[PDB]
RNA sequence: AGGA
């Protein structure tokens, strides 16, 4: 329930990759696998 | 139905390369200079150190299931303190009158090299190995 | 945390001091010094992504503030506080993680994907999801009979209510080749 | 599953007498395979266990926080103080024979989660049953009793 | 005195330490197994619910009631319902318990192992009494109620064994060890530098002689002498978990002889 | 749901016998006994005592699948000695040893004050 | 020593106060 | 959610030992490792039962009907 | 591709798999419930008549 | 999926209790099945005609040797592989009691108790000896591994004469799904039915032996010697200097760019190469210090699970992290993270994880490992679709 | 929205 209320969706040049700017803003490991991997980010 | 080889040897080296219960022995015959012996041994059951007198005998007998007790009740064909059973796997011709025979005792390997025991050591699964002292 | 060159006594030192810390914990024991209190006293600040470009951060405070004027072989190999330009300090480096990853014991000892995995499995787990489970009429609901808090915990779990509302049980486990089953 | 990407199914349940045991009379609740560790490099699983083994004896909550000063050598020190062998190994005895195992087992408590995937909620068999209307082919879904 | 010997190291109400000598491991273990698995006990096996206003589920409570240890002293003079000739149950084959509790108090009202009352006839035999080993004499805490929170159940305890369900487990853990000095090499110690240093010494090392390094390997050596600890739950007293284990195993063997006789 | 009844571990089935004795064809004076509603408890016990009988040439036991509470015991004896007799004796030996065990324990237990 | 430098352990007391005030769904609500 | 009767692993009765464990902690000001041990819980299987319990019943009791 | 190249079919079953060291390389453990559902249409022949009469 | 001729095989029904389909472990590889919650499909043929097709063409034993690579697609795996090595060491001897059970367990045993390799003091049989009871009479196999003498001093290679092991330890090379393999020969020589029966036999004996022997793996198996740790720590330290040396050199304009490369391209290749040389060196120090008792080494040895690289990363040092081959880029202006000064090219800044998993990762190390790891999960997700349609 |  907690992780669902802290969820982020990225609609639609390389967004899936874990970017340096994500440090301390979004979880490095919390992403799904497949079509969603790297576009569903968690705070 | 008879014995096949008999001689007394002296231990050069004893080797437990990574093994805890087993050692590969190195020995030469005290009698014939041409005769040497390489053999794997269960040191837990019978320990061996360097420069030991050992009577190494072969023999075909003394082929159906194996019976456990009644050994005192029957003829203990051992006057030896360590007996093994294995197969002959190779007959290496090392020039002249010289020949080498390879014996496997359930993975415990043996290489005996001499010249004279030509009309004895057969290419047989059936061959015992007796050691005393 | 804010770090200032500003210090009568020596070096560039972190604004938040041992006194503020006990002053907060006074309010912790009551259940006057809030989070906003640190924010308005200017001891702590909000840094977005754009502003992060123009700053220099320390990981640890004490461990990364007073310079050198024996070493444990057991610990992981850490760098240094060579920098004198530090503008800010990291409250805690485990705060880089989100809810799911925060329940993982020793994630810094696992191969990164194994964590991306566990961060997706705890959502398929079972336990007490709310204490009013008996009064609510939800389509499908799973409750563990005897939930147990973990024997190995994270300091983050304190804020996540995991100890209060668990998802597992502490099984006595043997890593063994037994019947081959 | 464990908290380390260690998913799995039960393959057999054994009664207490058939299970392997510590001389203390302790028996495992779960038995995981040694092969589940080398390829995976899930070191924290092993540390969790060792830490939790101490935590259960000491009765003090075991901190397994990410960035900390806790060492495998540190936890090991404590376990030996409690009388167990430092690296969490314990001598075990075969349940069927009573004979000592030639090996020592990595035995200790580990947090395991119960997952929403239960066999009886997944098992399905069909041999003639509802057909769609248009295509006149079997319907779809375990729920609808499809093929 | 006879064949296999016994030497009790420490006895109590619920724990027996002893040294079993002049035996085969295969026999100490067969005894180990029986004590866990095959000695009969009495346990609640049917729960009929009349009222429950509790926060717990009818079956959650039901499960707990089974696990509550009951007096199984005279368990031998009770029938297995399977064997008994009645429709369902009776006094020959069961003990009937009752539980009624209601939150009269404003404060949380507790429900205990003691709150159970025998309604059946015990034929003057020591059975069915909930085991209370508790300091304040309460036994197992079954439930908790608030105000109008009521509980009404009728329980039918029956004779059974651990193989059918662990609730009929007469014993908790059973300590078992042999050869504290590894003289038999029945184990190979995992080490880093020294096995002797890294591995703790057993308390049983004191009751056997150290190996003495300057000695050849005793291959002839067989395993006898078993350092054991049997712990009771309460249903049956410690001695009887040992004795009834011996008798159970004995009958189990005797059945095989008798089976051969009919053949 | 696909779960067998727990009593199927110890309670004999409909027209099921404790023992099924068949003669081994591979070896002379050999037999194979199948024990229904029986585990390792009684398996390894009988097997081991048979090993103590000098006239017993071969003895082994096996639980072919853990789902089923039965086991196979193979006995081979010296010509003239019946393997059924070998089992009878090894069984009695067991009972007589347990007999001493019970006696000796009670004797010792009584001596304690706790 | 009311203004003595902070320890690494102290950081948790700060974090503690952040949650006491903000909570885990802060952003949704705000 | 309500103390388990009997340790999962070994089967030692633990159902009685709860109220006392809580007293040894409050009334006797003891630490968990001692309290548990005074109650006889020696094997780690028995220890985790009492030690790692989360008595949720107490929350559920707080709702009127 | 949906209804001709591929099709939903009768006489089909699906469950979780688990390994067994006591099964022969070529056999498959079939849960009783599944066996009691999946049927094979055997013809009444003199060789089976009696056997089939019993399964019925 | 069902990307294989062998992803659909015919089996013999075995009606059993409990709600799961049970399959032999060796059959696991062709299907690509595991038991972390996989499900499978069963199809019942309704004809006498279709049944024949299944038994006569798609039967599991027929599928043993596969045309895809002209070698067996099924072999001994996991527990049985791990235990088959252990059972077959020179050191391994079994006493009568167990030998008799090890025998009765082979469902085809001749009823002949073989003569022990040691007849007094004490009758002892060897692992080799009794495993040979599974190997049928007529199977001849010869193999020479690195420096195998006809006296096989190391218990290297394999010599099986008339279904009897003479020398060599049995593992992945002999019993696995390999070209010269005991399995390839058994099918080719004796039949698919005889070979499939052999699978069962090897596993019934090996599994039984291992049940009673045991096998485990713990943290102890990741721990490396204090001196070996000193040696590894100083190995990384020298590599870090070698890197700094080339770093001062390239900043002083002294570096000479490789033909067909930037001056920078040249430097980075060198930096990346020293760091990797090190990760291996340090990793190679661990695998040497681990005794023959190291359960991890024991699995790497049998080939049942794991390789050098796993020992390396777990015990010694994780290594350099890569995103698109190139080490951690400057996402921030001239730096990888805000805890670094600008224009920092050092291993630590560009993502070299100096620490082992046993030791734990630093927050920088952690996040860099995370960037790298996530790249894999993306490329599996991308490729898994491309690859499926190629097959179509 | 989840599963291998
Ligand atoms: N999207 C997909 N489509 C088809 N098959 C898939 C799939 N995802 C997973 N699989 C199958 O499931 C198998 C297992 O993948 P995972 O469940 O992630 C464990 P693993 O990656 O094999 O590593 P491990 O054995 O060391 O644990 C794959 O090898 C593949 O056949
Ligand atoms: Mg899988
Ligand atoms: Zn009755
Ligand atoms: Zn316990």
């Amino acid at each position: 329930t907690l992780s669902h209320l802290r969820r982020t969706n990225t609609p639609i040049a390389k967004p899936r990759q874990l970017h340096n700017t994500h440090w301390g803003l979004v979880c490095p490991a919390e992403t799904p696998e497949g079509q969603a991997c790297g576009l569903v980010k968690n705070l | 139905s008879n014995t096949l080889f008999d001689d007394i040897f002296q231990v050069s080296e004893v080797d437990p390369g990574r093994y805890n219960k087993v050692c590969r022995i190195e020995a030469a015959s005290t009698t014939q200079d041409q005769c040497k012996l390489t053999l794997d041994i269960n040191v837990e059951l019978f320990p061996v150190a360097a420069q030991d007198s050992l009577t190494v005998t072969i023999a075909s007998s003394l082929t159906r299931s194996w019976r456990p007790p009644q050994a005192g009740d029957r003829s203990l064909a051992d006057d030896y303190d360590y007996v093994m059973y294995g197969t002959a796997y190779k007959f290496e011709e090392v020039s002249k009158d010289l020949i080498a025979v390879y014996y496997s005792f359930g993975g415990l390997l043996m290489r005996l090299e001499g010249n004279y025991r030509n009309l004895n050591n057969l290419k047989q699964e059936n061959a015992y190995l007796l050691i005393r002292r | 945390f804010i770090v200032e060159d500003d210090e009568s006594l020596g070096h560039k030192e972190l604004k938040v001091r041992k006194g503020h810390i006990a002053k907060l914990m006074a309010t912790e024991y009551q259940d006057e010094y809030t989070w906003s209190s640190l924010l308005n006293e200017g001891l702590v600040e909000y840094i977005d992504a754009e502003e992060e470009e123009s700053i220099l951060i320390a990981m640890q405070p004490e461990d990364l503030e007073p310079a050198e004027a024996d070493v444990d072989p057991a610990k992981r190999i850490r760098v240094s506080h060579h920098a004198t330009t530090f503008t800010h300090c990291e409250i805690h480096p485990s705060m880089i993680l989100g809810v799911a990853a925060s329940i993982i014991p020793f994630p810094d000892h696992n191969q990164s994907p194994r964590n991306t995995y566990q961060s997706a499995m705890g959502k398929q787990a079972m336990g007490v999801f709310l204490t009013n489970y008996n009064v609510r009429m939800d389509t499908m609901a799973n409750i563990l009979y005897y939930p147990q808090k973990p024997l190995g915990t994270t300091r983050a779990m304190e804020y996540l209510k995991f100890r209060e509302l668990p998802a597992g049980q502490n099984a006595i486990v043997a890593i063994a080749c037994y019947s081959g089953y | 599953a464990s908290r380390h990407g260690q998913k799995g199914t039960i393959g057999i349940t054994y009664r207490r007498e058939d299970m392997p045991f510590t001389a203390e009379g302790i028996v495992p609740d779960l038995i995981i395979n040694p092969h589940a560790i080398p390829s995976r490099m899930t070191v924290a699983h092993l540390i969790e266990c060792l830490l939790s083994k101490v935590a259960a004896l000491s009765g003090n909550e075991g901190d397994a926080s990410p960035f900390t000063d806790i060492t495998v050598e540190g936890i090991s020190k404590l376990l030996r103080e409690h009388g167990y062998q430092s690296r969490g190994f314990e001598v075990m005895y075969n349940g069927h024979t009573g004979k000592k195992l030639m090996a020592q087992i990595f035995f200790g408590p580990t947090y395991y989660q119960r997952l929403r995937h239960m066999v009886d909620d997944k098992i399905h068999a069909r041999a003639r049953g509802p057909m769609q209307v248009l295509t006149r082919q079997p319907v779809e879904g375990r729920s609808r009793d499809g093929g | 005195e006879e064949g296999p010997q016994v030497k009790i190291r420490e006895a109590s109400k619920d724990n027996v330490d002893f040294i079993l000598s002049n035996v085969d491991l295969a026999m100490a273990n067969s005894l180990r197994r029986v004590m866990i698995a095959e000695i009969p006990t009495l346990a609640i096996d049917s729960v009929e619910v009349e009222t429950n206003t509790t926060v717990l589920a009818d079956e959650f409570i039901a499960h707990r009631l089974g696990l509550i240890p009951l007096q199984s002293m005279d368990i031998e003079q009770l029938e297995y319902s399977r064997d008994c000739f009645c429709e369902d149950h009776c006094d020959k084959c069961s003990v009937v318990l009752t539980l009624q509790a209601f939150g009269e108090s404003e404060s949380t009202t507790n429900v205990y192992s003691k709150d159970l009352v025998i309604v059946s006839n015990l034929m003057g035999r020591n059975i069915g009494h909930p085991i209370i080993q508790d300091k304040e004499g309460n036994g197992v805490l079954i439930c908790k109620l608030r105000k109008g929170q009521e509980l009404k159940l009728t329980c039918v305890a029956k004779k059974g064994i651990a193989k059918e369900h662990a609730k009929w487990g007469p014993a908790a853990a059973i300590e078992f060890e042999y050869d504290p000095w590894n003289k038999l090499k029945h184990t190979d110690y995992w080490y880093e530098q020294d096995s002797a240093k890294e591995w703790p010494q057993s308390k049983n090392c004191e009751y056997e002689d150290p190996p003495n390094e300057g000695d050849p390997f005793d291959y002839k050596a067989q395993a006898d002498t078993f350092y054991m600890n049997v712990e009771s739950v309460g249903s049956i007293p410690v001695d009887q978990v040992v004795v009834r284990g011996i008798d159970t195993l004995q009958k189990k063997v005797a059945s095989i002889l008798l089976a051969l006789t009919q053949m | 749901m696909n779960a067998p009844d727990r009593f199927e571990l110890f309670l004999l089935g409909e027209g099921e016998s404790k023992l099924k004795i068949d003669p081994d064809t591979k070896a002379p004076n050999a037999v194979v006994i199948t024990f229904e509603k029986e585990d390792h408890t009684l398996g390894n016990l009988i097997r081991a005592e048979l090993l103590n009988d000098r006239k017993v040439l071969f003895a082994a036991y096996k639980v072919e699948h853990p789902f089923f509470a039965r086991f196979k015991l193979r006995i081979q004896t010296t010509e003239g000695y019946d393997p059924k007799d070998a089992l009878k004796n090894a069984c009695n030996s067991i009972i007589n040893k347990l007999g001493a065990l019970k006696t000796n324990f009670e004797t010792e237990w009584n001596l304690q004050t706790l | 020593d009311e203004s003595a430098p902070i320890t690494a352990e102290d950081s948790w007391a700060v974090i503690s106060a952040f949650f006491r005030e903000k909570g885990l769904v802060s952003q949704q609500l705000d | 959610m309500i103390v388990p009767v009997r340790c999962f692993s070994c089967g030692k009765v633990v159902g009685d030992k709860w109220e006392s464990y809580l007293n040894l902690l409050q009334e006797d000001e003891l630490d968990e490792g001692t309290a548990l041990s005074r109650l006889g819980l020696k094997r780690y299987c028995c220890r985790r039962m009492i030690l790692t319990h989360v008595d949720l019943i107490e929350k559920f009791l707080r709702y009127n009907p | 591709r949906g209804n001709l190249m591929g099709k939903r079919v009768d006489f089909s079953a699906r469950t979780v798999i688990s390994g067994d060291p006591n099964l022969e390389l070529d056999q498959v453990g079939v849960p009783k419930s599944i066996a009691k559902t999946l049927t094979y249409p055997e013809v009444v022949t003199p060789y089976n008549i009696d056997r089939l009469t019993q399964l019925v | 999926p069902s990307l294989h001729k062998m992803s659909m095989m015919a089996h013999r029904v075995k009606v059993i209790p409990y709600s799961t389909f049970r399959l032999n472990l060796s059959v696991t590889s062709p299907y690509n099945a595991d038991f972390d919650g996989d499900e499978m499909n069963l199809h019942v043929p309704q004809s006498e005609e279709t049944r024949a097709e299944l038994s006569q063409l798609c039967a599991v034993p027929l599928q043993i040797v596969s045309p895809q690579s002209n070698k067996p697609c099924m072999g001994i795996v996991q527990d049985t592989l791990c235990g088959i090595r252990k059972l077959t060491l020179r050191d391994t001897f079994i006493e009568l009691d167990q030998v008799l059970n090890m025998l009765y367990w082979v469902p085809d045993w001749d009823g002949v108790i073989p003569t022990p390799a040691i007849i007094k003091p004490k009758p002892l049989w060897s692992g080799k000896q009794i495993l040979s009871v599974a190997i049928p009479n007529g199977i001849h196999l010869q193999r020479f591994d690195e420096g195998t003498t006809l006296l096989s001093p190391k218990d290297n290679g394999m010599l099986i004469i008339d279904g009897q092991i003479i020398f060599g330890v049995v593992e992945k090379k002999t019993v696995g799904s390999s070209n010269g393999g005991l399995i390839h020969v058994v099918t080719r020589e004796k039949g698919p039915q005889v070979c499939a029966k052999l699978f069962g036999n090897i596993q019934k004996v090996v599994n039984f032996w291992l049940l009673h022997n045991g096998f485990s793996t713990g943290i102890g198996d990741t721990i490396a010697d204090g001196p070996t740790m000193r040696e590894i720590t100083e190995t990384i330290a020298e590599a870090k200097k070698k890197v700094l040396d080339v770093t001062k050199e390239a900043q002083a304009n002294l570096l000479t760019a490789k033909h067909g490369m930037t001056l920078r391209e040249s430097f980075e290749d060198n930096v990346v190469r020293f760091l990797n040389e090190a990760r291996d060196k340090a990793g190679r120090l661990a695998e040497v210090n681990l005794k023959d008792l190291n359960n991890v080494k024991q699995m790497v040895m049998a080939g049942s699970k794991g390789s050098f690289i796993n020992i390396a990363q777990m015990s010694a040092c994780v290594g350099q992290q890569s995103v698109e081959g190139k080490r951690i880029a400057f996402g921030f202006v001239d730096r990888t993270l805000p805890h670094f000064s600008k224009d920092d090219y050092s291993p630590e800044s560009k993502g070299f994880v100096e620490n082992s998993y046993l030791r734990g990762l630093t927050p920088q190390e952690f996040f860099f490992h995370a960037m790298g790891g996530r790249e894999g999960l993306i490329d599996t997700a991308v490729k898994t679709a491309e690859t499926g349609y190629i097959q179509r």
